[PDB]
């Protein structure tokens, strides 16, 4: 009754369908397995780098147990799911610790080799009760016997940080490479995996969406890994979309904000007994009249579109995308066609002559937000020179300026 | 009667036959009696690496005595096995733990000699204080408990050697680990366990085989314990495969039933970009239906006219492990090595000399003909500029992984100073960085079936070749942390710029004289390579095209090239100097810079289809 | 060859007291610490930092050393060999002025004779030969597939790969690239199935078999 209180029951969860679908990874399941029904030293352990699917895989044996694809050996063992946070809880006194770890490994041996015990992160039962080393090591005993199971995964640097250091515990545990699954394979996923979504969020979901989702996040992401970056785009897009499901969209809401600010500051800066504010008035009025103007022109719009956006699809992803490291993955949605378009006549503000130059770059811009440049290479490095005064770092200040507003934004290193 | 709450018996255990065989190791148990039955201090303590047998040899003395092969002074003695860890269970109390041990004590000094106290992880000894541990040291150095521990090498010197006070009571016993002749003995013995637990029958030819081939492949842990794994996972393996279909018929049913339930799920989608995807999904489902029912067939053709484990199941097990292949060539991997410089020929043009060498180290390790203790392949190709000798080492490493990212490339041109070793090899203890061990190394010893690549390495300071010099030639080189990583698997490339230009023997020395005899004797052939002819560019021009294609299919947006355009490009790739690179600027200059024009000013569309023709000088869409 | 620096001698001593890595102890020393009957083997001695030259000062001519923990291992009964490849070059000067130019007095006076090798000669490499073609038949007799090598055929494999400025190597890389390659492209396509006794001989240049 010990484990009654100090752990949880995970197949109890998955006979109430309380766990995700696992597709695929079918070679790990399977090793899984047979690593877990051998004779002595049973212990698997998940090893890999964070993302990749680990407790993916133990929920998926599960499911598994739960149906009925297990051989023999594995029918009704129910697998259990530690918990060492609960059991160091309050024991301040001299063995308040290691009777409750007794009491748990007599009751997980009293049972016919049923329990299945799972200790997630188990890089944590190292130092779990110190004081002169004696608790976490109680085990040790039982491991090698193979009396309890003890399937674990811990991610793959925190497994030679911790334990590698212990070889004499390491001894006791089989390591399951989990490497990580390309595009073709996260699409797979994502395909079953597009219910749950998209029944938490009342939207549908575009097969393209799934595609350029896993698409996207490994070109543009690469700071995380494949199972997980793609499924927050499409949880991310879903979330939007149902918050634009209320009253109104955004870039109608936005602009509507805007105007109430500038209107509350024109109804406060009125009352200024100043001349130099005169002026500093004069834009502030114009600027509000220039933005009811278009708040107009989209409310009148939207009354056309609505007499007359429903499902996620492959721009919205893009959209996520951007807002999240900036980079500009969208579509040309004819905001700026025309700014590209004009781009050399606007570099010519600033820069004059040269244009044998400023083509150059202007295209190298330009070939790439039309999707044609490749995607492996940098989006340009050229190398212009010529005699002094002639304009060369002036265009490239004002490059950084026509991209970002902001000549402070480009990064410039002095050789 | 305070000795039962507080400890089993392990000779009553070994009684009731509860006990593995153990056989040989008759130096270390005979040393074991020969301490223990000594008039004081007659304790003795085991000592070394973890799995090398150290519970093997009290579990053969305790049957041993339950035998009678043991002396006069110890015929009829049991040995009880203290517990420390249910003696401090419940102690919050000020005095109970040493109220019990006190009774223990007593207890063992009851009897006269009767029983031989042997104390598990004794390392645990030092603490259940809160003054503990350190009542048992007077009855220690008069011989009262016989005291028989074991611990590994390595706490030992971190707890115990720390108490001189307290090891000065113990007898050292070094437990060394065996060889491959003692290990297949010990396999013989034991398979008759392991065949009864499983249902199955294990052959002596598999025996031998799960004991020399497991000790050039798993390095990082002994022996026995690193070749019994091997047997048991074979047969629970096999004993899976009899009571369901054996594998290679499992796993294509399994994919079969969820690629059904993706094209029904997809054949419902009310769009257009996704009837491409669906009637290709639509192939793969129909070509693994004929292969199963291929298998089920294939099948019967033996069941109608793999039943105890050999040295092949060893094999699977040993490589679905660590990764590294070691097989037996399944007549489909042989049909494939067959042509390889064909499947190379699709990324890599010309180089005939070689892409026959490095598809040359492969075959002959493949089939079991290389050194087993050296690298894979070691050798360098060095030439000109943009000449592909940074290509082939990528569909070299696209040919073994299929994943162009999955190997290890290091840029040596920033080992500009010889103090920028340190970061391919860790940093010695006690300094900034030392609990993140090397960076070349830890990455290979986690995957030792890579294929490293050193790029550009005239680069470097003549000092990283001197580190790369046992790399070679030996595959093992050790980080600050003292682990030895092996390298005698991979496949290690070394290009290079040197000579630029020169004939063969320009360049030949002038490889000569930035390294030295005893880095260029390590290596393998040193291959040459050599320009681009004006033929052998028209090809290069087809495969650019089709990359730029494959790169255009996100839109369904195809393009038509005629055959005075595709010669006109080839004709103007140029300057036998640059070798193929100004092509893909070519390239982008002529179609790729209009086509992004024409493609934001309306005009051009998705689905559509341009063709380029060759205009009287440039190329019009 | 990785000592290359000062503060890569903590990596065979161990860390001074209080220090990241201390528990951990040294790594030359505890090896040597028990069972101190070992074999010490110093390969490229002269690609070091030459300040690890004076540990083993106290190493040589008085068998001990201390690591960090200030424990005191001793040397007594090892057998310390150093290896290099100083010179090169010269006949038998040049090889002792380098010595004398990379290494200190005091510490070429404390080692017992340094000796010289001297460099194979065309009669020394049959009893060469002999030796890889056994321990390449012990290695590819894991499948019975014993070779059968001819007499004008060991002559050719110890004429073909000799050049006196390589040693040895090169004969290790011709038996593998003349033999090994036809042996696996033979072995793979069927036709040499196991239990086989595959003969060599000389064919004018290459040896077929
Ligand atoms: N094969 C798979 N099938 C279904 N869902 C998967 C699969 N692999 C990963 N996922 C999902 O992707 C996410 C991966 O999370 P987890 O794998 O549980 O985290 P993890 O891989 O254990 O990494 P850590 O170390 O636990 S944070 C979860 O949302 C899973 O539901
Ligand atoms: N074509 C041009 N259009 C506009 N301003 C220009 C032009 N050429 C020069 N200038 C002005 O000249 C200033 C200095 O020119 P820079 O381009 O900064 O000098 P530079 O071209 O970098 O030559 P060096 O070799 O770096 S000194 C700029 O800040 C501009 O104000
Ligand atoms: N001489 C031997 N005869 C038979 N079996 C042996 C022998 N030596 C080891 N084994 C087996 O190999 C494994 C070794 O496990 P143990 O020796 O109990 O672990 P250990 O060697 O004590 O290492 P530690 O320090 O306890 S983690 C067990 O399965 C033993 O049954
Ligand atoms: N023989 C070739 N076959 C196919 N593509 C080639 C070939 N030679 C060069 N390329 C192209 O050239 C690029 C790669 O050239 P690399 O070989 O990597 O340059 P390199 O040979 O390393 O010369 P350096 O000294 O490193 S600049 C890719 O875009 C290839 O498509």
């Amino acid at each position: 009754q010990a484990l009654q209180k100090y752990s949880t029951d995970l197949t109890a969860r998955a006979r109430e369908g309380k766990l995700d679908p696992v597709i695929g990874r079918d070679n790990e399941i399977r090793r899984v397995v047979q690593v877990l029904s051998r004779r002595t030293k049973n212990n698997p352990v998940l090893i890999g780098e964070p993302g990749v699917g680990k407790t993916a895989i133990v929920e998926g044996l599960a499911q598994r147990i739960v149906a009925g694809d297990v051989p023999e050996s594995l029918r009704d063992k129910t697998i259990v799911a530690l918990d060492l946070g609960s059991m160091v809880a309050g024991s301040k006194y001299r063995g308040e610790f290691e009777e409750r770890l007794k009491a748990v490994l007599d009751d997980i041996k009293n049972s016919a080799g049923q329990i299945i015990t799972f200790i997630d992160e188990l890089h944590t039962i190292v130092g779990a009760g110190a004081t002169a080393m004696d608790a976490g090591n109680m085990i040790k005993p039982m491991l090698a016997r193979g009396e309890l199971r003890l399937v674990g995964a811990t991610t793959l640097d925190e497994y030679r940080k911790h334990i590698e250091k212990d070889a004499a515990l390491e001894r006791r545990f089989q390591q399951v490479y989990v490497g990580e699954p390309s595009v073709e394979d996260t699409i797979g996923i994502l395909r079953g995996l597009k219910d749950r979504y998209e029944v938490h969020h009342g939207v549908r979901i575009t097969d393209s969406a799934l595609v350029a989702a896993a698409t996207l996040s490994d070109r543009y992401i690469t700071a995380r890994f494949l199972p997980d970056k793609a499924i927050d785009l499409v949880d991310e897009a879903a979330s939007r979309l149902r918050m634009e499901i209320d009253s109104r969209p955004v870039e109608i809401d936005e602009v509507e904000r805007l105007v109430r600010r500038l209107e509350i500051e024109e109804m406060a800066l009125s009352k200024e007994e100043d001349e130099a504010s005169a002026e500093r008035l004069a834009k502030l009025r114009s600027e509000l009249a220039d933005q009811k103007e278009k708040l107009a022109e989209l409310t009148t719009r939207w009354q056309n579109e609505k007499n007359a956006k429903e499902e996620v699809g492959p721009d919205d992803i893009a959209d996520v995308v951007s807002a999240w490291t900036g980079i500009p993955a969208g579509r040309l949605l004819e905001g700026e066609t025309a700014k590209l378009l004009r781009m050399e006549d606007e570099l010519g503000k600033r820069v004059i002559g040269q244009k044998a130059a400023v083509t150059a770059v202007s295209d190298a811009v330009r070939r790439s937000r039309a999707g044609v440049s490749d995607p492996n290479r940098p989006t340009g490095a050229f190398m212009f020179l010529g005699p002094t005064g002639v304009g060369k770092t002036e265009l490239a200040k004002a490059l950084a300026d026509f991209l970002f507003d902001d000549e402070r934004a480009m990064v410039r290193i002095d050789m | 009667q305070a000795l039962q709450k507080y400890s089993t018996d392990l000779t009553a255990r070994a009684r009731e036959g509860k006990l593995d065989p153990v056989i040989g190791r008759d130096n270390e148990i005979r040393r074991v009696v020969q301490v223990l039955s000594r008039r004081t201090k007659n304790n003795p303590v085991l000592i070394g690496e973890p799995g090398v047998g150290k519970t093997a040899i009290v579990e053969g003395l305790a049957q041993r005595i339950v035998a009678g092969d043991v002396p006069e002074s110890l015929r009829d003695k049991t040995i009880v096995a203290l517990d420390l860890g249910s003696m401090v269970a419940g102690s919050k109390y000020r005095g109970e733990f040493e109220e019990r041990l006190k009774a223990v004590l007593d207890d063992i000094k009851n009897s006269a000699g009767q029983i031989i106290t042997f104390i598990d992880e004794l390392h645990t000894i030092v603490g259940a204080g809160a003054d503990a541990g350190n009542m048992i040291k007077p009855m220690l150095a008069r011989g009262e408990l016989r005291l028989v521990g074991a611990t590994t090498l390595d706490e030992y010197r971190k707890h115990i050697e720390k108490d001189a006070a307290l090891e000065r009571r113990f007898q050292q016993v070094y437990v060394g680990e065996p060889s491959v002749e003692d290990t297949i003995g010990i396999l013989r013995g034991l398979k008759d366990r392991y065949e009864v637990h499983h249902g199955v029958r294990i052959t002596d030819s598999a025996l031998v085989a799960a004991a020399t081939l497991s000790d050039r492949y798993i390095t990082a842990r002994f022996l026995p314990d690193k070749a019994i794994d091997l047997v048991d996972e074979a047969a629970s393996r096999l004993r899976m495969e009899i009571d369901s279909r054996p594998v290679e018929i499992d796993e294509v049913e399994r994919l079969v039933r969820r690629l059904e339930i993706e094209e029904m799920a997809l054949s419902k989608e009310e769009d257009e970009a996704s009837a491409e995807r669906l009637a290709k999904l639509r192939s793969e489902l129909a070509d693994q239906k004929e292969k199963l029912a291929e298998l089920t067939t294939r099948w019967q053709n033996e069941k109608n006219a793999k039943e105890e484990v050999g040295p092949d199941d060893i094999a699977d097990v040993v490589s679905a492990w660590t990764g590294i292949p070691a097989g037996r060539l399944l007549e489909g991997e042989t049909a494939k090595l067959l042509r390889m410089e064909d499947e190379l020929g699709k990324r890599v043009i010309g180089q005939k000399a070689a892409v026959t060498a490095v598809s040359d180290a492969v075959r002959r390790s493949r089939a079991g003909v290389s050194d087993p203790n050296r690298p894979t392949g070691a050798f360098m190709f060095l030439g000109p500029t943009g000449v592909g000798k940074t290509e082939l080492a990528k569909a070299l490493a696209d040919f073994l992984f299929d994943d162009e990212r999955a190997m290890v490339r290091i840029d040596m041109s920033e080992y500009g100073e010889k103090h920028t070793v340190a970061r391919l090899i860790g940093a010695p203890p006690g300094y900034v960085g030392y609990e993140a061990g090397g960076q070349l190394t830890e990455a290979v010893r986690r995957r030792p079936y890579t294929v490293v690549l050193f790029d550009e390495i005239e680069k470097a300071h003549p000092d990283v070749f001197d580190v790369l010099l046992q790399v070679l030639d030996e595959g093992r080189l050790t980080d600050g942390h003292g682990r030895t990583v092996d390298f005698r698997n991979t496949i290690l490339i070394l290009t290079s710029n040197l000579g630029s230009g020169g004939s063969a023997e320009q360049v030949l020395a002038a490889v000569r004289a930035t390294f030295k005899p005893e880095f260029i004797n390590r290596l393998d052939d040193v291959l040459i390579f050599e320009g681009l002819n004006p033929e052998e560019l028209v090809r290069i021009v087809d495969i650019q095209l089709a990359q730029l294609g494959k790169r255009l299919a996100q839109r369904r947006l195809q393009l038509q090239v005629s055959l005075p355009a595709k010669r006109w490009l080839a004709q103007r790739g140029f300057d036998p100097v640059y070798g193929a690179r100004p092509l893909r600027r070519l390239v982008q200059q002529a179609i790729g810079d209009q086509l992004a024009k024409m493609l934001l000013a309306g005009q051009v569309h998705d689905g559509d289809t341009v063709p380029v023709n060759v205009s009287p000088d440039a190329d019009s869409l």
